[PDB]
């Protein structure tokens, strides 16, 4: 839900049960799954933003095209750039 | 020799008196002149080194066997040997046969070192006795 407040605090693994290897594997899989989840959420929001801004650029260029003025052509030229990267 | 270290003169006197007397096959023999020279000092030094290396090499499995057996077995052997010892389920927290065998081999070398202090060299092996026990026929081992 919120990838900025990292809470890696799941340390509760008591030693009496399970062999040491399984304890280590459980800690490792927990950390790995946290990293994977945060990276996945980041990428999904990034691609949503890119898709939405590309759609808006398309619609706004289509609308500004209808008038051929200096201001309108200047705005279309600004929107003409591809926006499929963060940079 | 080992007991002589840091025990009073009279305490060592009493200990030497009691350790002198040996009973073996229903006859009693006494050691003449147990004297702590340098010749026994070398043996004491190697005994201390051998014991310390045994203690450092022995694994927690080796140490804890006695304690674990005492919790679930009872016998004259066990109660006797634990009376000789200090006083104080769950899984073993480290398990590795390869480490255990390497450690056991080194411990075998050390236990040979310690045994050679009391172990005399065999010179004859007996297979006969005259019924009066005056003579025997033996194989020479030298």
């Amino acid at each position: 839900r919120n990838m900025f407040c990292v809470k890696p605090l799941d340390l509760n693994l008591d030693r009496h049960a399970n062999t040491a290897l399984v304890n280590a594997v459980n800690k490792l899989v927990y950390t790995g799954r946290l990293i994977m989840n945060v990276r996945r959420s980041w990428e999904e929001l990034e691609r949503k933003c890119l898709a939405r801004i590309q759609e808006r650029c398309k619609l706004l260029v289509k609308e500004l095209r209808m008038c051929l003025s200096f201001d309108s052509n200047y705005c279309r030229n600004i929107l003409k750039h591809a926006v499929e990267n963060g940079d | 020799g080992l007991f002589s270290l840091d025990r009073s003169y009279e305490e060592v006197k009493a200990a030497v008196q009691q350790l002198q007397t040996i009973t073996f096959r229903d006859a009693t023999f006494t050691i003449p002149d147990p004297v702590i020279d340098q010749h026994l000092l070398i043996d004491m030094k190697t005994a201390c080194l051998s014991m310390s290396m045994v203690a450092n090499l022995a694994s927690e499995l080796t140490m804890t066997y006695v304690r674990k057996l005492a919790l679930e077995d009872s016998s004259m052997l066990l109660v006797k040997c634990q009376e000789l010892l200090m006083r104080l389920p769950a899984r073993p927290q480290h398990v590795s046969p390869d480490d255990e065998i390497a450690r056991l081999s080194a411990l075998f070398v050390m236990l040979r070192q310690l045994d050679d202090l009391i172990r005399e060299q065999v010179v004859f092996t007996v297979c006969d006795v005259s019924p009066d026990n005056k003579s025997a026929t033996c194989i020479f081992k030298g």
